[PDB]
């Protein structure tokens, strides 16, 4: 569960 | 481990993102470790060749990224213009 940013 | 500096520019985003956090959903690299880690590099971002998965991050732009929540690191991150300073910590 990643985020980008 | 290792501190090091990388200046990562806006083009228009950072190009990488992050796993972890206090209170978070953990990250696959140490899961007893509740900081910010870089999970994916966008192969020709402005990441790229700078970052690395497993990059844990402790500083950026001066604010320091130790007991940060998730929400607070990518609100951070996305709030800062242009260059984004970090300081992470790589093997
Ligand atoms: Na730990």
């Amino acid at each position: 569960f990643d985020f980008w940013v | 481990s290792m501190e090091i500096r990388v200046r990562v520019e806006k083009d228009p985003e950072l190009g990488f993102s992050i796993s972890g956090g206090v209170g978070g959903r953990g990250n696959p690299f140490r899961p007893d470790d509740d900081g910010i880690f870089v999970t994916r590099v966008q192969p020709e971002g402005p990441a790229s060749k700078l970052l690395q998965p497993g990059d844990k991050i402790i500083q950026a732009n001066g604010y320091s990224f130790i007991n940060i929540e998730m929400g607070q690191a990518v609100s951070l991150l996305k709030t800062f213009q242009n260059t984004v300073e970090l300081i992470i910590v790589r093997e």
